[PDB]
Protein backbone atom coordinates (compact mmCIF):
# COMPACT_ATOMS: atom_id res chain seq x y z
CA UNK A 1 0.00 0.00 0.00
CA UNK A 2 2.36 2.52 0.91
CA UNK A 3 4.21 2.31 -2.89
CA UNK A 4 1.13 3.88 -4.04
CA UNK A 5 3.15 7.26 -3.10
CA UNK A 6 6.23 6.19 -4.21
CA UNK A 7 7.71 8.45 -6.36
CA UNK A 8 9.70 8.24 -9.79
CA UNK A 9 11.36 5.15 -11.41
CA UNK A 10 14.17 2.97 -9.72
CA UNK A 11 16.58 1.83 -12.64
CA UNK A 12 18.16 -1.80 -12.22
CA UNK A 13 21.87 -1.67 -11.27
CA UNK A 14 24.39 -3.83 -11.86
CA UNK A 15 26.74 -5.72 -9.84
CA UNK A 16 29.55 -3.89 -10.10
CA UNK A 17 32.21 -3.05 -7.01
CA UNK A 18 33.33 0.37 -9.48
CA UNK A 19 29.66 1.34 -9.49
CA UNK A 20 28.85 0.24 -6.06
CA UNK A 21 32.33 2.98 -5.24
CA UNK A 22 30.87 5.73 -7.49
CA UNK A 23 27.50 5.24 -5.58
CA UNK A 24 28.70 5.99 -2.09
CA UNK A 25 30.62 9.12 -3.31
CA UNK A 26 27.42 10.02 -4.99
CA UNK A 27 25.83 10.02 -1.84
CA UNK A 28 28.28 12.06 -0.27
CA UNK A 29 29.69 9.38 1.93
CA UNK A 30 33.81 9.19 1.99
CA UNK A 31 36.42 6.94 3.22
CA UNK A 32 35.06 3.87 1.91
CA UNK A 33 35.32 1.83 -1.69
CA UNK A 34 33.61 -1.61 -2.98
CA UNK A 35 35.68 -4.34 -3.51
CA UNK A 36 34.93 -7.35 -5.56
CA UNK A 37 35.07 -10.99 -3.90
CA UNK A 38 36.24 -13.58 -6.50
CA UNK A 39 35.82 -16.59 -5.06
CA UNK A 40 33.45 -16.87 -1.79
CA UNK A 41 36.40 -18.02 0.79
CA UNK A 42 39.31 -16.16 -0.95
CA UNK A 43 41.97 -14.64 1.26
CA UNK A 44 40.59 -11.60 2.56
CA UNK A 45 42.92 -10.27 6.01
CA UNK A 46 44.61 -7.28 3.27
CA UNK A 47 40.84 -5.92 2.90
CA UNK A 48 39.94 -5.37 6.39
CA UNK A 49 38.46 -4.26 8.49
CA UNK A 50 35.80 -4.79 6.30
CA UNK A 51 32.46 -2.71 6.87
CA UNK A 52 29.95 -4.93 5.17
CA UNK A 53 29.23 -7.22 2.13
CA UNK A 54 26.66 -6.86 -0.51
CA UNK A 55 25.98 -10.17 -1.88
CA UNK A 56 23.79 -10.30 -4.86
CA UNK A 57 21.54 -13.89 -5.82
CA UNK A 58 18.33 -14.71 -7.77
CA UNK A 59 15.62 -14.52 -5.62
CA UNK A 60 13.79 -17.74 -4.89
CA UNK A 61 10.57 -17.97 -3.12
CA UNK A 62 11.69 -20.15 -0.79
CA UNK A 63 13.03 -17.15 0.96
CA UNK A 64 9.35 -16.27 2.39
CA UNK A 65 9.39 -19.20 4.32
CA UNK A 66 12.70 -18.29 6.07
CA UNK A 67 13.02 -18.42 10.09
CA UNK A 68 13.90 -15.41 11.66
CA UNK A 69 15.14 -14.46 15.08
CA UNK A 70 13.43 -12.63 17.76
CA UNK A 71 15.89 -11.03 19.84
CA UNK A 72 15.82 -8.05 21.26
CA UNK A 73 19.08 -6.30 19.95
CA UNK A 74 17.50 -6.24 16.39
CA UNK A 75 14.97 -4.31 17.41
CA UNK A 76 17.42 -2.07 19.83
CA UNK A 77 20.71 -1.58 18.02
CA UNK A 78 20.24 -1.80 14.26
CA UNK A 79 19.07 0.99 11.33
CA UNK A 80 17.08 -0.59 8.57
CA UNK A 81 14.84 0.45 5.98
CA UNK A 82 12.18 -1.77 4.15
CA UNK A 83 11.69 -1.56 0.36
CA UNK A 84 8.57 0.01 -0.50
CA UNK A 85 9.21 -0.49 -4.85
CA UNK A 86 11.44 -3.56 -5.96
CA UNK A 87 14.42 -1.86 -8.16
CA UNK A 88 15.56 0.63 -5.55
CA UNK A 89 17.23 -2.56 -4.10
CA UNK A 90 20.82 -1.73 -4.70
CA UNK A 91 20.31 1.72 -3.06
CA UNK A 92 18.46 0.39 -0.10
CA UNK A 93 21.04 -2.36 0.60
CA UNK A 94 23.84 0.00 0.23
CA UNK A 95 22.05 2.97 2.37
CA UNK A 96 20.83 -0.02 4.97
CA UNK A 97 25.11 -0.77 5.26
CA UNK A 98 26.47 2.53 5.69
CA UNK A 99 23.65 4.15 7.87
CA UNK A 100 25.10 1.14 10.46
CA UNK A 101 28.62 2.27 10.25
CA UNK A 102 30.43 3.85 13.13
CA UNK A 103 33.84 3.74 12.16
CA UNK A 104 36.61 6.36 12.38
CA UNK A 105 37.14 6.13 8.44
CA UNK A 106 33.89 6.38 7.54
CA UNK A 107 31.98 9.88 6.93
CA UNK A 108 28.43 9.41 5.75
CA UNK A 109 28.67 13.55 4.72
CA UNK A 110 25.78 16.04 5.54
CA UNK A 111 22.85 14.33 3.06
CA UNK A 112 23.50 10.52 4.70
CA UNK A 113 23.76 12.02 7.85
CA UNK A 114 20.71 14.53 8.06
CA UNK A 115 18.41 11.30 6.44
CA UNK A 116 19.58 9.12 9.21
CA UNK A 117 18.75 11.54 11.90
CA UNK A 118 15.05 11.77 9.74
CA UNK A 119 14.81 8.44 9.47
CA UNK A 120 16.37 7.21 13.02
CA UNK A 121 12.79 7.33 14.86
CA UNK A 122 10.55 6.17 12.04
CA UNK A 123 8.79 2.55 11.51
CA UNK A 124 11.05 0.69 9.06
CA UNK A 125 8.53 0.45 6.47
CA UNK A 126 8.35 4.68 6.59
CA UNK A 127 12.34 4.69 6.53
CA UNK A 128 12.08 2.92 3.20
CA UNK A 129 9.22 5.30 2.03
CA UNK A 130 11.60 8.58 2.70
CA UNK A 131 14.45 6.50 1.08
CA UNK A 132 12.34 5.66 -2.26
CA UNK A 133 11.12 9.43 -2.70
CA UNK A 134 14.47 11.34 -1.98
CA UNK A 135 15.12 13.01 -5.42
CA UNK A 136 18.98 13.42 -4.57
CA UNK A 137 19.07 9.74 -3.80
CA UNK A 138 17.54 8.24 -6.70
CA UNK A 139 18.85 10.77 -8.83
CA UNK A 140 22.27 9.14 -8.07
CA UNK A 141 21.21 5.63 -8.11
CA UNK A 142 19.86 6.11 -11.79
CA UNK A 143 22.82 7.87 -13.27
CA UNK A 144 24.24 4.28 -12.83
CA UNK A 145 21.19 2.90 -14.16
CA UNK A 146 11.19 -8.32 -13.31
CA UNK A 147 8.17 -10.45 -11.60
CA UNK A 148 9.16 -12.27 -8.20
CA UNK A 149 6.96 -14.18 -8.21
CA UNK A 150 8.99 -15.84 -11.23
CA UNK A 151 12.06 -16.45 -9.51
CA UNK A 152 13.86 -14.37 -12.18
CA UNK A 153 14.86 -11.34 -10.12
CA UNK A 154 18.46 -10.55 -8.90
CA UNK A 155 18.41 -9.20 -5.53
CA UNK A 156 20.90 -7.21 -3.26
CA UNK A 157 21.31 -7.69 0.30
CA UNK A 158 23.26 -6.42 3.02
CA UNK A 159 25.90 -8.26 6.06
CA UNK A 160 27.18 -5.78 8.27
CA UNK A 161 28.21 -6.10 12.24
CA UNK A 162 26.25 -4.26 14.75
CA UNK A 163 27.67 -4.43 18.27
CA UNK A 164 28.05 -8.29 19.55
CA UNK A 165 25.49 -9.51 16.08
CA UNK A 166 25.96 -9.51 12.79
CA UNK A 167 22.79 -8.79 10.50
CA UNK A 168 21.23 -9.62 7.19
CA UNK A 169 19.73 -6.39 5.85
CA UNK A 170 17.59 -7.84 3.34
CA UNK A 171 15.20 -4.94 2.55
CA UNK A 172 12.16 -7.01 1.11
CA UNK A 173 11.57 -8.18 5.18
CA UNK A 174 9.83 -5.97 7.82
CA UNK A 175 12.84 -6.39 9.94
CA UNK A 176 16.71 -7.31 10.03
CA UNK A 177 17.77 -10.94 10.68
CA UNK A 178 19.99 -11.36 13.11
CA UNK A 179 22.32 -14.19 12.04
CA UNK A 180 23.99 -14.84 15.36
CA UNK A 181 26.62 -13.69 18.03
CA UNK A 182 30.23 -12.94 17.31
CA UNK A 183 33.29 -12.96 19.52
CA UNK A 184 34.12 -11.82 22.20
CA UNK A 185 37.54 -12.58 19.86
CA UNK A 186 35.27 -13.88 16.79
CA UNK A 187 35.65 -13.05 12.95
CA UNK A 188 32.70 -11.07 12.50
CA UNK A 189 32.27 -11.95 8.37
CA UNK A 190 32.49 -15.83 9.23
CA UNK A 191 29.10 -15.40 10.40
CA UNK A 192 28.15 -13.77 7.24
CA UNK A 193 30.13 -15.66 5.14
CA UNK A 194 28.34 -18.77 6.67
CA UNK A 195 24.93 -17.10 5.90
CA UNK A 196 26.05 -16.41 2.66
CA UNK A 197 26.50 -20.47 1.70
CA UNK A 198 23.98 -21.18 3.25
CA UNK A 199 21.63 -19.42 1.22
CA UNK A 200 23.57 -20.79 -1.91
CA UNK A 201 22.53 -24.42 -0.64
CA UNK A 202 18.95 -23.10 -1.67
CA UNK A 203 19.82 -23.89 -5.41
CA UNK A 204 21.07 -26.73 -7.33
CA UNK A 205 25.21 -26.99 -7.94
CA UNK A 206 24.35 -25.14 -11.61
CA UNK A 207 23.77 -22.18 -10.36
CA UNK A 208 26.26 -19.67 -11.09
CA UNK A 209 24.53 -16.14 -11.01
CA UNK A 210 26.04 -14.82 -7.67
CA UNK A 211 28.00 -11.52 -7.07
CA UNK A 212 29.93 -10.48 -3.81
CA UNK A 213 31.75 -7.61 -2.65
CA UNK A 214 32.58 -6.52 0.20
CA UNK A 215 32.82 -2.57 1.43
CA UNK A 216 36.10 -1.60 3.15
CA UNK A 217 38.51 1.29 3.85
CA UNK A 218 39.25 3.20 0.70
CA UNK A 219 43.22 2.53 0.08
CA UNK B 1 43.53 -27.08 -25.61
CA UNK B 2 41.93 -27.29 -22.79
CA UNK B 3 41.41 -24.28 -20.03
CA UNK B 4 39.53 -23.78 -16.39
CA UNK B 5 37.17 -21.28 -15.80
CA UNK B 6 36.30 -20.88 -12.18
CA UNK B 7 33.59 -19.52 -10.32
CA UNK B 8 32.73 -17.48 -6.65
CA UNK B 9 30.89 -20.87 -5.80
CA UNK B 10 34.11 -23.21 -6.37
CA UNK B 11 32.13 -24.43 -9.63
CA UNK B 12 34.94 -24.94 -12.27
CA UNK B 13 33.88 -25.05 -15.94
CA UNK B 14 36.23 -26.61 -18.72
CA UNK B 15 36.37 -25.45 -22.32
CA UNK B 16 37.95 -26.88 -25.45
CA UNK B 17 39.72 -23.25 -26.84
CA UNK B 18 42.48 -22.25 -29.63
CA UNK B 19 45.03 -19.52 -28.40
CA UNK B 20 44.06 -17.89 -30.80
CA UNK B 21 40.66 -17.84 -29.76
CA UNK B 22 38.84 -14.31 -28.62
CA UNK B 23 37.33 -13.23 -25.13
CA UNK B 24 34.48 -13.00 -26.67
CA UNK B 25 34.60 -16.40 -28.50
CA UNK B 26 34.89 -17.70 -25.24
CA UNK B 27 32.20 -16.20 -23.37
CA UNK B 28 30.21 -17.45 -26.08
CA UNK B 29 31.53 -21.54 -24.99
CA UNK B 30 30.55 -20.31 -21.13
CA UNK B 31 27.07 -19.52 -22.40
CA UNK B 32 27.04 -22.57 -24.52
CA UNK B 33 28.25 -24.99 -20.67
CA UNK B 34 26.31 -22.35 -18.80
CA UNK B 35 23.80 -20.66 -20.42
CA UNK B 36 25.13 -17.35 -19.22
CA UNK B 37 25.00 -14.08 -21.75
CA UNK B 38 28.79 -12.94 -22.55
CA UNK B 39 27.21 -9.48 -21.24
CA UNK B 40 26.72 -10.96 -17.84
CA UNK B 41 30.41 -12.28 -17.59
CA UNK B 42 33.89 -10.61 -16.81
CA UNK B 43 36.92 -12.97 -17.43
CA UNK B 44 39.77 -12.43 -15.17
CA UNK B 45 43.21 -13.95 -15.39
CA UNK B 46 46.10 -12.97 -13.11
CA UNK B 47 44.19 -10.07 -11.71
CA UNK B 48 43.10 -8.37 -15.31
CA UNK B 49 40.43 -8.31 -16.48
CA UNK B 50 40.03 -9.79 -19.80
CA UNK B 51 39.27 -7.46 -22.82
CA UNK B 52 36.88 -8.75 -25.51
CA UNK B 53 38.73 -8.18 -28.94
CA UNK B 54 42.15 -9.58 -27.79
CA UNK B 55 43.12 -13.51 -28.32
CA UNK B 56 43.71 -15.92 -25.38
CA UNK B 57 47.36 -15.56 -26.11
CA UNK B 58 47.72 -11.44 -25.96
CA UNK B 59 46.84 -12.33 -22.43
CA UNK B 60 49.63 -15.29 -21.78
CA UNK B 61 47.00 -17.88 -21.64
CA UNK B 62 48.30 -21.55 -22.24
CA UNK B 63 46.87 -25.12 -22.06
CA UNK B 64 45.56 -25.88 -18.91
CA UNK B 65 45.64 -22.28 -17.47
CA UNK B 66 42.87 -21.62 -15.16
CA UNK B 67 41.01 -18.11 -15.26
CA UNK B 68 37.62 -16.74 -13.05
CA UNK B 69 34.55 -15.81 -14.44
CA UNK B 70 32.55 -12.94 -11.78
CA UNK B 71 28.66 -11.63 -12.85
CA UNK B 72 28.06 -8.68 -13.89
CA UNK B 73 23.90 -9.32 -13.21
CA UNK B 74 21.44 -6.09 -13.03
CA UNK B 75 19.57 -6.48 -9.93
N1 LIG C 1 17.71 -5.60 -8.63
C1 LIG C 1 16.70 -4.63 -8.16
C2 LIG C 1 16.24 -5.00 -6.81
C3 LIG C 1 15.62 -6.38 -6.76
C4 LIG C 1 14.81 -6.85 -5.61
O1 LIG C 1 14.36 -6.07 -4.74
O2 LIG C 1 14.61 -8.21 -5.46
C5 LIG C 1 13.89 -8.67 -4.33
NA1 LIG D 1 33.06 7.85 11.30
Amino acid sequence: PLGSMAEGNWCLIESDPGIFTEMIHGFGCTGLQVEELVVLDESIEHLKPIHGFIFLFRWLKKEMRKEVDDSPQTCTDVYFSQQVIQNACASQALINLLLNCDHPDVDLGPTLKEFKDFTYDLDSASRGLCLTNSEKIRAVHNSFGQKLDEEDVFHFVTYVPVNDGVYELDGLRAAPLRLGTVASDGDWTEVAIKAIKEKIKNYGESEVRFNLMAVISDQ
Amino acid sequence: MQIFVKTLTGKTITLEVEPSDTIENVKAKIQDKEGIPPDQQRLIFAGKQLEDGRTLSDYNIQKESTLHLVLRLRG
